[PDB]
This record gives C-alpha cells, structure tokens and sequence, in this order.
RNA sequence: CGAGCUGGAGAUACGCUUUGACUCGGGGAUGUCCGAAUGGGGAAACCCACCUCGUAAGAGGUAUCCGCAAGGAUGGGAACUCAGGGAACUGAAACAUCUCAGUACCUGAAGGAGAAGAAAGAGAAUUCGAUUCCGUUAGUAGCGGCGAGCGAACCCGGAUCAGCCCAAUCAAGCCGAAGUGGCUGGAAAGCUACACCUCAGAAGGUGAGAGUCCUGUAGGCGAACGAGAGGUCGUUGUUCGUGAAACGAUGACUGAAUCCGCGCGGACCACCGCGCAAGGCUAAAUACUCCCAGUGACCGAUAGCGCAUAGUACCGUGAGGG
RNA sequence: GUAGGGGAGCGUUCAGUCCGCGGAGAAGCCAUACCGGAAGGAGUGGUGGAGCCGACUGAAGUGCGGAUGCCGGCAUGAGUAACGAUAAAAGAAGUGAGAAUCUUCUUCGCCGUAAGGACAAGGGUUCCUGGGGAAGGGUCGUCCGCCCAGGGAAAGUCGGGACCUAAGGUGAGGCCGAACGGCGCAGCCGAUGGACAGCAGGUCAAGAUUCCUGCACCGAUCAUGUGGAGUGAUGGAGGG
C-alpha cells in the first residue's frame, strides 16, 4: 500500500500488481452500471493504489541509473 | 539590398516656382513637397563557394580593387 | 460573500471538550462539544435545542412528524471551564507527551 | 491496456435480449478500434469473437439552471462469439 | 499545523484521520489531443505513415534556419522601448507651402526595462569634461504663406554616478496582557456599580455599540532548507519652411591627407581657440503596469470595470458588437 | 423688467472638529391646519428595523419639465385590429379535475408529376417508450417537434478515407520586393469527375445493401497439392 514491503517486489510483479487492481476496477464499473455499487470508496482507493505503484516504479527507475 | 553594406531607403521631392533672379529675386514658393524612393543594381560574385548576389554599383568599384571581405 | 474567516478557520475547542455558553439565551448552560466546524464557525453542544419538522412523503414513510435535535452556534460560548465559569488560555508546556501543548489560565486544568 | 477500454456493459432491454443469443454489448473508449476492442474482450473474458460491429454516440442534457448543457460522447461495441458463447455469468444479470 | 476532513454545493451513500488526515509553504513524478506545432496531411483538437528498442501492450525518433559539436532560433506578452513605413479629419474662419504630426495606424526586433554612452563634443570662461532623467534658462534666442502658429540650447540647481576594450531581509507558521455583578432587552458589546491590562485603545467578528469574549494588535520566536572624410546633384534632421545655410545624414556619381597632419567653431578668408571620426561593449538615475500589497474629503447596484462577474446570453457570414 | 452685471442666502453628498441621539426604535418612506421674507425648516402620528441629526469650517460628479434627451416601469388607442390561404366537416365511443380541439370507430371533403415516396445540403436527438402539463403552441389542451428520464443509431462489399487527378490551393530549390510579403518547376493538397468486391428476404417500440437467415463475391498472409522455371519498375507503350 505505502511502505518498503511494496517496493521490495520484482519488475514483472509491479506490472502484475498494477493490472490486478485494474481487473477489479473494471468489475466495479460493471457493478456501478448495473446498480450493485455499495462500496464507492473502494473505487477511489484502488485508483490511489495504481498511482502509488506507477509513482514508485519511476522512483526506483531513476535511482541506480543516476 | 546590396550584399556588402545594405541599401534602398529614400525620402521626399520638392518643386519650387518664381525661382531665379535678384539674389533672392522676390522669393521661391513651393508647389510640391511629395514623397520618393531611390535605388541601385546586381552582378555575380562568390566567396566561400557558389553565389550570384545583388551588387551595389558603388561597391562593384570596391571589389574591382581590393577584395573587401568578398571576391569575384 | 465571506463566512467565518473573520477568525482564522481557527477554534478554541475540540469535538470532546466541555464548554459553557456565554451570551444570548442558553447563557451559562454547559455541555460536551459533539461537532466542530472551523471554517463555518459552528459548535454542536448539548446546549441549544430545536424542534425540526420533516418534509418526508416518499422518504421512509409519510410519517414525517416533529424531531428533537440540537441547533449549532458560533463563539457565543466561551470554550473550556473548571473554576465553574468561562476563561481564556495561557500556560502550555507538555504532559507526559512532549509533542502536545496543553491549555490553562488563572488556574491550570483543561 | 486490456482492463481499461471496456468502460461498462450496455444495459437496456435490447442488449439483454441479445445476451440470450450469445451477443454481448459494451460501452467502449471512443478512441478504441475494432482490432483493439476485439483483443480486450477475447483476453479479459477468454472467448473467441467471430464478429464485431461498432458505432459512436453523442450526448446533450440540462434540467434547470440556465447552465447551457453539454454532450457526454460514447461508443458502443456489440460482439458475436462462436458456439462456445457466454460471458462469465455476468450475462444473467 | 494539530482535529478534523470528504472542492464551490446550499446533496444523500461510502469512507478517511493522532502509525497525523485536511489545509498551508517548498520540491519532485505523471501531464491525452490541439496550438510555434515540429513525421506527412489537414476544414485546430483529426486522419495517414515510416524507422529504432520490444513478450504484446507500450516507449523513443522522424520540421526548417545557425554552426564541428555542445548549444542557440522560431511562438506568446497589458502598456512601456527603439527601428522600417507613415495618414487625414482639423487650424490657417476658403486653400495649396505650413498646421494637425512623425500624432494615429501597420510592420520588425527586444527586455524587465530599453534607448543613449566614454567628445573629430558643448562652447567664448584659453571655462567644461560619457549618457539618460528632473527643475531652470524661456515662450528667451530663433523659425514662420514672418501668417495661423511653431520653438531650442549653453550657464546654474538636482537624481545618479563606472569607464572599459580592440585594429596597426521576505512568504508557511507559533507565542502573545487584562471584567465581573445587577439592569433594559428576543438577544448586550449598550446603561449602571466597583475592577484590572496597556511596548498591545489598529482592525474585523460575536443575537445592539467589542481595550480586557474570539480572531488578532504591540512585542518576541520562527523552519528542513526556499528566492533575493570632403565634393556636385537630389533631400532631410534640430528653432533649420532655400534662406547669406553652416554642421550632421545619404540614394546617384566622384573621391583626400597621415601629425611642420585631419575635423570643427552658422557662407567665406586669415588669426585665435576646441577636439582626434571612418571598430565594439558598458551598470545606476528614466518609462510602463498583466500581476501583488497598502491606502482614499473614490463609487455603493441607472454608481463603480462591460460584468457584485459575462465577454456569457443575445446580435452579426465575418471582423466585430454586447 | 428680457439679455446682462452686482449683492445676501437655502439645500444635497463627502470631510475635519465639537455637541449629542438611537432596538423603551436610526435613516428612508407616508399624513398634516405649524414656523421663517424665499430657497426651506420643525412638531406630532404612522411605517420601517440599524444606523444618524445639529453647529463651525473645508471640498464637490451639488439642485431638472423640457434636449424628436438616456434607462426603466406603467398608461392611451381597447376588450378594439387580428388569430397567417375559402381543402370542409359530422356524429358516436373513450379518457380526464376539466374536452370543439387528446384517443378510437364510422362517414364526409382536399392533394394525388403531390399536398405521396427516396436521397443530398443543412439541422442536431427533434427519433422510440414512459411520464409531465409552468412557459412555448396565435384558442384550448388530458396533446405536441415543448419539459424530464431511459433507450435507440451496428458495414471487408453502400458514401468518404488508408487510391487518382481538374479548377484552384500550396510549394524544397529558384525568381522578385521599405518591412509584413508577392510569384513559382516538379511534387503535394483538392470532387463537382475516374477507379473499385453483395444480392434476395426477415424484423426492435425506435437500425438495416450495416443485425439475422439463405446462398455469393473481393484482396491480403500462411498451409497442402497442381506446376515445373523466371518474376517483371519510380521509367516505355497501349488503354483509361
Ligand atoms: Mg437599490
Ligand atoms: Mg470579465
Ligand atoms: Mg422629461
Ligand atoms: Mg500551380
């Protein structure tokens, strides 16, 4: 979600943990359209996770490569 | 526009009557005060490699003597 | 239009504090603070009580009678009390927690 | 990527009656193409698309408040699959 | 910063937060497509490509002008700056030189300023000592169909103050003194009785009018790490309108001297005096106000900006108008 | 006593000063038979609901009946002219708070080289369904092209593009020009033209040469065999 237990993971695991949220994030949209969206907060939260993910896989890209 | 030292620009053209005579005769009255433009010419000259360019006639002289940065 | 900036979106109480109501009706009456709206300058204390009507046709039964609920105030209640009445605040330091600064006056308890 | 593109499923009664024929309809990215859209469905749902027909759709409401109004702009994609039909179970909604 | 937050939003549902949300100050990271627009096309925001890396997704490149290359230029700025080009209505109680005016407008180049600048000078004391600006001289000197009208400079006082080079503290923010009872009132901050603070009685708020109720004010602290040549012809500039017209300036033709030398001193000569052009840079004083703060014998809803917000609605093919 | 000149003052906003007043009721508004020589000023009462009078002095965006003045509101004409083709309309039944006007049935009448039907341009959701009934509808609406919400639009073959060129536009190089710019070979852009593969049916409430059923066609990459050696440009010609 936010600490060093997130960045510690592999490169193809970062791409994997991005799309895992997106699969849910799309299912939430399909639920929203139907009228079974009792947890709207989950949508805001999942999108936040993808942001942090992409932010980090750009912090570690610049570090080492100088 | 002449290649060595740019040219073209010009000004006005007066035209008086009751002219000539007794020092200042009676006087000289103007009937013109209009507006004019004066110009120059072109010839083939090259420095560095190939170029034809516009050549100021009074700088065509300047070149027939000592090459003033450019050459024939 | 303006609104509660005349202060600094800054209050003198927390959503827990016991406060006495200085000025107006409900003068002197005390109560716990249950809602603090800093920008709006609102206080929901167990003080000023109101009888609000319910415009509720389709809204969960047409049985929308009268409701017992308390209506919010401003700075028309002097925050924090211990020598039985309203006071200012002056002496800060730390308790066991250094990071926190307490409040007190002619006495020393909040 | 895969999971984006398909914004939502087409609700309505005509799509729900199409559902019954193994014909699935979706609201997709307006910029998305037929090839790109076919790929995303084939992937995310794990089913072969035997045909894709698609078309763009406009907007324009307001109710009150002389607030001009505005379009909304979508794209609807409708797909047919071979005898091995069905999407998830998210068909019998 | 220290408890609330979930934009205006006057709106419910889901939630987030002392393992410190929110907000504020300072950095980063992402930044679709159009636009200088820049791969190519195009009726802006859309079509259509090629090349390199790649598991697809996806990423990078492909415009011309400068230069070896690093690196620079295109485009946008309210007004201000210099430059190229440059009106007429109007005044002259007609009009033609003249005036309006080198104003308005167009165009170019640029910056936070620019311009100008380091005496071939001003000038008449053998004084001065780069430039710009302000006062003044002075409506003087002068120019003028000597008409309408136009109009300097030197001296002096003042702002600022440099001459150099080449060619042979302020934003985030924290701390901050001191009033209680009765009365009138729906409501006290007013009235009344005694009281205190004052390096703070500026100001806003609070049911009405507030030093002592809140925010503050005087005063103090305060940040990891954040900014501060001569000539003839043609013409013209300045008070310069062919005048006795010098001097600068340059389109056409010509064309020198080199310090017992050259230019200037209002035709011109001699004498006396001032100065070294034909190479470049150069801060400050000056100007303007998109923006920011403070203030006002400025406005307070037909006022004040066009707008208590809208360049919207409406009008127009459009520029534009509103 | 007109133009005009001279004198003394009244009133408005703002300002500095002083005296005050005010939620036990300020300004403003309304009524009035009171005062002053006039501009004017006060008392009382009524409304209002939070600011304000008096005096001195200062400064002005300082006094309106006129401008075919400007902005706004409201009158007159007047319940008047009109209600937009002289192609008619009638009854029944229905719905509804309400019906000449909405629905349905049976008649009538008008168009029928159109007043029917299919594109294009242009418009933009006006389409279909369910609701509505302020305003728009020259009357009325229960209705509508109006208002609200939901839906509807489907292409290898039809138009356009990934093909072509005309006028014209642009245009490296190039030719000209105080600037801004003007021209211009190839090339490129540019349909109104050339080129090029699909027909017959079905049917949503609302799409159809697009979806669906039937049976076709076009090109591309690969595979399996036939086949056994050429393939044929940015240029030639024919042809379009
Ligand atoms: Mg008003
Ligand atoms: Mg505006
Ligand atoms: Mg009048
Ligand atoms: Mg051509």
């Amino acid at each position: 979600m936010k600490p060093s237990e997130m960045r510690n993971l592999q490169a193809t695991d970062f791409a994997k943990e991005i799309d895992a949220r997106k699969k849910e994030l799309m299912e939430l949209r399909f639920q929203a359209a139907a009228g079974q969206l009792a947890q709207p907060h989950r949508v805001r939260q999942l999108r936040r996770e993808v942001a942090q993910l992409n932010t980090v896989k750009a912090e570690l890209a610049r570090k080492g490569e100088q | 526009t002449g290649k060595k030292n740019l040219v073209v620009n010009s000004v006005i053209r007066r035209g008086k009557a009751r002219a000539d005579g007794g020092v200042g005769r009676k006087t000289t009255g103007i009937t013109k005060r209009v507006q004019r433009a004066n110009l120059h010419k072109k010839a083939i000259r090259e420095n560095g490699q190939v170029k034809t360019v516009w050549l100021s006639a009074n700088a065509l002289r300047t070149l027939s003597k000592g090459p003033y940065k450019g050459i024939e | 239009p303006s609104a509660g900036s005349h202060h600094n979106d800054k209050l003198h109480f927390k959503k827990g504090d016991t406060v006495i109501v200085l000025s107006g009706k409900h003068k002197g009456q005390t109560g716990k603070v249950l809602l603090a709206l800093p920008r709006d300058q609102k206080v929901v204390v167990e003080g000023v009580n109101v009888i609000t009507k319910n415009v509720k046709p389709s809204m969960t039964n047409p049985q929308g009678g009268q409701e017992q609920r308390e209506l919010a105030l401003h700075a028309s209640k002097v925050a924090l009390v211990d020598p039985e009445t309203g006071k200012a605040t002056r002496v800060r330091k730390q308790i066991v927690d250094g990071k926190k600064v307490r409040v007190a006056v002619a006495s020393g308890k909040t | 990527s895969h999971y984006d593109i398909l914004q939502a499923p087409v609700i309505s009664e005509k799509a729900y009656s199409a559902m019954e024929r193994g014909v699935y309809s979706f609201w997709v990215s307006p910029k998305a193409t037929k090839t790109e859209i076919k790929d995303a469905i084939q992937q995310a749902f794990g089913v072969r698309v035997i045909g894709i027909s698609t078309m763009n759709v406009p907007g324009k409401r307001k109710r009150v408040g002389r607030f001009i109004g505005q379009r909304n702009d979508r794209k609807k994609a409708i797909v047919r699959l071979a005898e091995g039909q069905s999407i998830e179970a998210l068909a019998g909604q």
